[PDB]
């Protein structure tokens, strides 16, 4: 197996538009996810609230939908609850909350998309392990 | 219980003082060769 | 038969303890002469 | 002389069948209290709520144990590291429920065994000996301190000290492997080399000296009678043992100096057990064994399991079953 | 005479649908729009006689009643089971990942 | 006075309910048009009594004293609810929330440990009718729920449980499962208890009251493995009333 | 019976300790 | 009649009803007494009390 | 505890027989 453009092709938006990532961006996204996210989201779970994972099926059913780069980027800008009814920048790292979540201060918008692609590519590689938890280690 | 606590404190105390004073009593001289 | 379980241990010891006593005294008698 | 000097002279007498000494003055009462309490609790103590969840574990023979399953059970998690003398309980019944005997035993025992170490130095001084036997003993003593004192400190509870029991000890080792991957820790690997190598070198030296015993007996008597206690001369031909062993491997992998040989015998196990005691003592602060989980991945990024991942599947079974009623939140952080 | 009441519930509609009287609040993550706002309301008002009684929850918005109407097919009600709703287990049932 | 945590920590006082001066023997006027609440209800047990099993010949069981083994972990506090005024003039307290349960283990002569879920969950306690004031002869009588001591996830030592766990004795693979049924099949009990609260001290100014309570409830049945005991708990209480 | 047995054996060992120390073959310098 | 008194009036507590090699407690023979059953009164068909 | 009641006799003979053997040899030693 290898890391191929077809693996590295994920939804850009919900219209169906897609986009294709390079090896370099996916690896950048992994490095950055580790820097800013993995303390809570290692392997696609969420330590501080296990009921919500980063499986693409979970993301798809969020409001707004987040199985695509734009809505994931928007979530890193202005996060909300799963039903979209409340904003949670106060307790979830975001660009809106770079003052109290310092690690977001220096993230470029291209950095956020790398993080999104990583999140969207990783379950295609790991399948159930991603968001699965210790059952699948 | 109060009575047990005091009794243990005294006992412990007594033994601890034996230890201190015993080693203070010229313990270096108590060997089979040189009495410094 | 529905028999006293301890009968066995009782019988074995009843035999074994006094017999070993006698053997001990006999063998050390022969080691003298 | 006067009374206190008579007492001092008796305490430090080299004529007593067992040496007392100043360290002995503390050692004797603390070891007696530990032993007496331990023997009575092992036979008759009622069940103890080790994990603080009102789920008492039965450890004594009279409450359904045998020699292998019985133990004196660590004190309640609800207590943590708080001091729980008898006089702090409202009743002996409360003290027994919450595991008070464990605290009494371990504290008197750690103190007695520390003074046992000091007593070894003390007699060696009174006899005119070199003093470092007690250093050797420090390896087992430090081991004991680790499982009964240090590891509870780092983890916040004497409920996680080692139980005083055969199966309790196994319980402690299994949970330790899941919580710290001690098998993958270099210091415990050093400890295994320490004790395997101790055993190996023990058998080697015994076999080599035994092989070169000087014919001093007939075939109908124990060879052991060829040696007489205090005899001037050596009863084995060390040149011959070197000649044998030097050829078994090669001439310089072998020791012809007795003093250097016996110093090696002392140092190998002592050092190794220092390291494994330091290993428990630092995993006490959650610096754990190497972690190689998902450490190999393929060009795409599939996980390619190694033997470390199989170990981890075992660890995970231990993790999720131990203390099955004790965790409410998803990480087991102590 | 002696039955495990949770196993018996798995043979009812609790075993296939979200039981508004019984299921843990994490199950409402399964369908879009229910979690957490409406899941909390459903649970707080939780003893319902019929699934449709959930549309009468005081305060719903018009969009909320719609989201609920879209997911009635996913809901059921069975008799409240004491072992499922005691201990706060509807909010946290001891299962994480 | 105004104590702090650091004054109290470790002393055993955190398990004690507040008290009222021996001179607080006043009256709290109840205004029927008004609506009321208990802002804090505190219950501190002082004795646990367990009904002994009168053997087959029996004659009559007594409630025997017991020894507490679980330390100063027994009190119920921060309990809140509305005090309603019924149309017949009685008052009814309806518990809403609070720290309203404590597991307790007491020990009987001979060594039997008796756990119990000391609780007033879902308390509803009412006064006699036509109560125009709360006084030092006001009583409430009430009933509460006693849920199973262990909840559904609780696993027994052989890994068996209600909502989780093995459903058989797995160490006895070919035992006859029939005489093991009562241990293999976990059951969850919900029983009722009764409580009397007898107001003996009233500060009509501040709306604080205090008194003694007695309750009766069952102990743990170990999710159906054995029969429970009847337990009688006695102690003291404190409540503060606030207009709602 | 099983408890008695374990305690009996343990008790015999403790008595062995006493004799092996205080009633040993004394070492002498031949 | 208190059960304690009625239990003395029962030959199974007569110490002269045992045997040399019948070992153990009296409960091992007749069992662990639970209750007095009552005092038995026999009558014939003519209503005479019989003993 | 529903233990093996042949365990008492196995344990007892396990101790007694070899111990008696040792004692016999030791005593006849001390008397020659
Ligand atoms: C060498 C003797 C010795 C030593 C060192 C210990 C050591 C210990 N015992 Mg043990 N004990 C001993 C002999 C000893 N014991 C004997 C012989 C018995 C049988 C009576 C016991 C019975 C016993 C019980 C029943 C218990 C202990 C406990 C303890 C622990 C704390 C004791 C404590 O708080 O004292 C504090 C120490 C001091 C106050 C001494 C300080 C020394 C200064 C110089 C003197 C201070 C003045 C002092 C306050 C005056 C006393 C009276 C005053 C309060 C009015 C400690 C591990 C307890 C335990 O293990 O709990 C987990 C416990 O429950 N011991
Ligand atoms: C099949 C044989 C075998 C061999 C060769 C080893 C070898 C080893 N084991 Mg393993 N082990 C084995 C079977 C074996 N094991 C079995 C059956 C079990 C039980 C299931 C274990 C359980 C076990 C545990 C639990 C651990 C080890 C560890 C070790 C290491 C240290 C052992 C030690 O000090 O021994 C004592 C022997 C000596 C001190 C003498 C010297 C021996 C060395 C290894 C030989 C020197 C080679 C030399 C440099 C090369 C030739 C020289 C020439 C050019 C002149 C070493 C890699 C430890 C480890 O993993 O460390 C990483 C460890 O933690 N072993
Ligand atoms: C072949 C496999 C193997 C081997 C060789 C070892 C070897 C060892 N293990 Mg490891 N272990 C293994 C597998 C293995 N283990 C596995 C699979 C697991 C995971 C399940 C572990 C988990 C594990 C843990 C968690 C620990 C070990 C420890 C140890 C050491 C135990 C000996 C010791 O501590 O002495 C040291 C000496 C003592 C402990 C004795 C102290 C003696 C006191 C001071 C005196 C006592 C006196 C007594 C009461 C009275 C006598 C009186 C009498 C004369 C009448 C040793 C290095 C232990 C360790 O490192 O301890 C520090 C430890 O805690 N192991
Ligand atoms: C004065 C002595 C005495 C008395 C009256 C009792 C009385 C009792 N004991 Mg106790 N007991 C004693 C001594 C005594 N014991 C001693 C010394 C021990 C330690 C071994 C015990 C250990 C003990 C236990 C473990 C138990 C009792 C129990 C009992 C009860 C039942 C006894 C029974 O079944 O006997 C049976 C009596 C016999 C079978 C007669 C045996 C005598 C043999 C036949 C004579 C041997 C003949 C000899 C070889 C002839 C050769 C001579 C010739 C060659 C010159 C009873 C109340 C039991 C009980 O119910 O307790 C709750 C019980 O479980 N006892
Ligand atoms: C688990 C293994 C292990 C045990 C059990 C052990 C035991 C012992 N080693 C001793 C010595 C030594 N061992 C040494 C090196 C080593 N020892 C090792 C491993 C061990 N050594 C290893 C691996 C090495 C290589 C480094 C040396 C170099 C020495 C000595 O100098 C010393 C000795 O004197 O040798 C003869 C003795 C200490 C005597 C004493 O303190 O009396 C005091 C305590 C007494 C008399 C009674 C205490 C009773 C207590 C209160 C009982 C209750 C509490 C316990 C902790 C219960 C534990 C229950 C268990 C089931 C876990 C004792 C026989
Ligand atoms: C087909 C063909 C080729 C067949 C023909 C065969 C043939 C003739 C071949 C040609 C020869 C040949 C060698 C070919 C090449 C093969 C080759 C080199 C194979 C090598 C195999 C191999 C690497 C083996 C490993 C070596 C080995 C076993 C380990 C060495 C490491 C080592 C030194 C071990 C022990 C460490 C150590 C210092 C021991 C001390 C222990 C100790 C102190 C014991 C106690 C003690 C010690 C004493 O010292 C004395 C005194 C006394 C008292 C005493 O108590
Ligand atoms: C040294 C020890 C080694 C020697 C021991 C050798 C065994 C000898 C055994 C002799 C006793 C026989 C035991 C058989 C009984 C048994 O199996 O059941 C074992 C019985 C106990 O009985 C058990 O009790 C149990 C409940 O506790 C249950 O009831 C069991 O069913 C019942 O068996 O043992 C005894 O009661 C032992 C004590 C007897 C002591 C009283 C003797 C008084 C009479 C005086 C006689 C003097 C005569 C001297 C004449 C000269
Ligand atoms: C000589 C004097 C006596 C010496 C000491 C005697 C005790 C020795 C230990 C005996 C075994 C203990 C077994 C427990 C007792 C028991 O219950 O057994 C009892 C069992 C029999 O089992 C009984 O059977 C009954 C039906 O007949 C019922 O099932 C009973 O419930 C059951 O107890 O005894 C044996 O089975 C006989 C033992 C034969 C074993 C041979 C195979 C082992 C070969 C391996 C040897 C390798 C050793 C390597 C060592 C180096
Ligand atoms: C690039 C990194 C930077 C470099 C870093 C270097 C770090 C290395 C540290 C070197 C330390 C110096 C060596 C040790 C001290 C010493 O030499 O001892 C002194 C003695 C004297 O030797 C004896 O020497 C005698 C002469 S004399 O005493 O030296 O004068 C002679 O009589 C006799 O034959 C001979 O055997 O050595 C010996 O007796 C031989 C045995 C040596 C054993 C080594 C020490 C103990 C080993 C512990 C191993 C632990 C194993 C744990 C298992 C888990
Ligand atoms: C702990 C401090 C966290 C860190 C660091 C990050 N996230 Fe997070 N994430 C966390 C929580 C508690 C939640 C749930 C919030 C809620 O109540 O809804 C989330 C949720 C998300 C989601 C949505 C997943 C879904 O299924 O809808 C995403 C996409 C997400 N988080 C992403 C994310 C990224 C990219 C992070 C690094 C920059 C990151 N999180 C950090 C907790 C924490
Ligand atoms: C004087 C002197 C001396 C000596 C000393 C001694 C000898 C001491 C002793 C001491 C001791 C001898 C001690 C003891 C201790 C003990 C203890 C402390 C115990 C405890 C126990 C307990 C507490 C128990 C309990 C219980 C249990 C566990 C179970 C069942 C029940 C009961 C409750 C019983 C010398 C020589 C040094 C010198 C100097 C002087
Ligand atoms: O107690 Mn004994 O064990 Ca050390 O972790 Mn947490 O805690 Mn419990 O769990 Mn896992
Ligand atoms: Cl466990
Ligand atoms: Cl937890
Ligand atoms: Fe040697």
């Amino acid at each position: 197996a290898e890391l191929t453009p077809e693996v590295l092709t994920v939804p850009l938006n919900s219209e169906g538009k897609t986009i294709t990532l390079t090896e370099k961006q996916y690896l950048e996204g992994k490095r950055l996810f580790q820097y800013a996210c993995a303390s809570c989201h290692v392997g696609g779970i969420t330590k501080t609230n296990p009921s919500l994972d980063l499986r693409t099926e979970t993301l798809a059913l969020a409001t707004p939908p987040r199985d695509n780069i734009e809505g994931l980027v928007d979530y890193m800008k202005n996060p909300t609850t799963y039903d979209g009814e409340q904003e949670i920048a106060e307790v979830h790292p975001s660009l809106r909350s770079a003052d109290i979540f310092p690690k977001m201060r220096n993230l470029t918008e291209k950095d956020l998309v790398a993080i999104a692609g990583h999140i969207l590519v990783e379950p295609k590689i790991l399948g159930d392990k991603w968001g699965g938890g210790k059952v699948y280690y | 219980m109060e009575t047990l606590k005091i009794t243990v404190y005294i006992v412990v105390t007594f033994f601890v003082l034996l230890f201190v004073f015993g080693f203070l009593s010229g313990d270096p001289a108590r060997n089979p060769k040189r009495k410094d | 038969m529905e028999v006293n379980q301890l009968g066995l241990i009782a019988t074995a010891l009843f035999v074994l303890v006094p017999s070993v006593f006698l053997i001990i005294l006999y063998v050390q008698t022969e080691s003298q002469q | 002389a006067n009374l206190w000097e008579r007492f001092c002279n008796w305490v430090t007498s080299t004529d007593n069948r067992l040496y007392v000494g100043w360290f002995g003055v503390i050692m004797i009462p603390t070891l007696l209290a530990a032993t007496i309490c331990f023997v009575i609790a092992f036979i008759a103590a009622p069940p103890v709520d080790i994990d603080g969840i009102r789920e008492p574990v039965s450890g004594s023979l009279l409450y359904g144990n045998n020699i292998i399953t019985g133990a004196v059970v660590p004190s309640s998690n609800a207590i943590g590291l708080h001091f729980y003398p008898i006089w702090e309980a409202a009743s002996l019944d409360e003290w027994l429920y919450n595991g008070g005997p464990y605290q009494l035993i371990i504290f008197h025992f750690l103190l007695g065994a520390s003074c046992y170490m000091g007593r070894q130095w003390e007699l060696s001084y009174r006899l005119g000996m070199r003093p470092w036997i007690c250093v050797a003993y420090s390896a087992p003593l430090a081991s004991a301190f680790a499982v009964f004192l240090i590891y509870p400190i780092g983890q916040g509870s004497f409920s996680d000290g080692m139980p005083l029991g055969i199966s309790g000890t196994f319980n402690f080792m299994i949970v330790f492997q899941a919580e710290h991957n001690i098998l993958m820790h270099p210091f415990h690997q050093l400890g295994v080399a320490g004790v395997f190598g101790g055993a190996l070198f023990c058998a080697m030296h015994g076999s080599l000296v035994t092989s070169s015993l000087i014919r001093e007996t007939t075939e109908t008597e124990s060879a052991n009678y060829g040696y007489k206690f205090g005899q001037e001369e050596e009863t084995y031909n060390i040149v011959a043992a070197h000649g044998y062993f030097g050829r078994l491997i090669f001439q310089y992998a072998s020791f012809n100096n007795s003093r250097s040989l016996h110093f090696f015998l002392a140092a190998w196990p002592v050092v190794g057990v220092w390291f494994t005691a330091l290993g428990i003592s630092t995993m006490a602060f959650n610096l754990n064994g190497f972690n190689f989980n998902h450490s190999v991945i393929d060009a795409k990024g599939n996980v390619i399991n190694t033997w470390a991942d199989i170990i981890n599947r075992a660890n995970l079974g231990m993790e999720v079953m131990h203390e099955r009623n004790a965790h409410n939140f998803p990480l087991d952080l102590a | 005479e002696l039955v495990n009441v949770v196993d018996e519930k798995l043979g009812t509609a609790y075993g296939e649908k979200i039981d508004l009287n019984n299921t843990n609040i994490a199950a409402f993550i399964q369908y879009r729009g229910l979690y957490p706002t409406l899941a909390k309301l459903i649970v707080k008002n939780a003893p319902y006689e019929s699934v449709e009684d959930v549309l009468n929850i005081p305060g719903l918005t018009e969009r909320q009643k719609q989201i609920l109407r879209e997911n009635l097919e996913h809901f059921t009600v069975t008799e409240v089971e004491t072992a499922l709703v005691e201990g706060g287990d509807r909010y946290n049932n001891g299962l994480y990942k | 006075q105004t104590l702090t945590y650091d004054d109290i920590v470790g002393t055993g006082l955190a398990n004690k309910c507040p008290t009222l001066d021996d001179t607080a023997r006043g009256a709290y006027p109840i205004d029927s048009s008004q609506t009321y609440r208990i802002a804090r209800l505190c219950l501190q047990p002082t004795t646990f009594l367990v009904k002994e099993e009168p053997k087959n010949k029996r004659q009559e069981a007594e409630f025997v004293p017991t020894k507490l083994v679980t330390r100063e972990t027994t009190s119920l506090d921060q309990i809140q609810g509305e005090l309603k005024v019924n149309s017949d003039g009685s008052l009814t307290f309806v518990e809403e929330d609070g720290i309203d349960f404590q597991p307790v283990t007491v020990q009987m002569a001979g060594g039997e440990r008796i756990p119990l879920l000391f609780t007033v969950k879902n308390l509803v306690a009412s006064t006699q009718p036509n109560v125009t004031s709360i006084t030092t002869s006001t009583d409430f009588k009430g009933e509460f729920n006693v849920p199973s001591y262990r909840t559904a996830n609780f696993l027994d030592p052989k890994g068996r449980g209600l909502a989780s766990g093995y459903d058989s004795a797995i160490a006895l693979p070919q035992a006859k499962e029939e005489e093991l049924a009562r241990a293999n099949v976990k059951r969850f009990s919900l029983t009722k208890g009764q409580i009397s609260l007898n107001v003996a001290k009233v500060d009509g100014r501040t709306g604080e009251i205090a008194g003694t309570f007695e309750s009766e409830q069952l102990s743990d049945d170990d999710m159906g493995a054995h029969e429970p005991h009847e337990v009688k708990i006695q102690g003291v209480f404190y409540a503060s009333i606030e207009p709602a | 019976m099983e408890t008695i047995t374990y305690v009996f054996i343990f008790a015999c060992i403790i008595a062995l300790f006493f004799f092996a120390i205080f009633f040993r073959e004394p070492p002498r310098i031949t | 009649i208190p059960e304690k008194l009625a239990f003395y009036d029962y030959i199974g507590n007569n110490p002269a009803k045992g045997g040399l090699f019948r070992t153990g407690p009296m409960n091992k023979g007749d069992g662990i007494a639970q209750a007095w059953k009552g005092h038995a009164v026999f009558r014939n068909k003519e209503g005479e009390e019989l003993f």
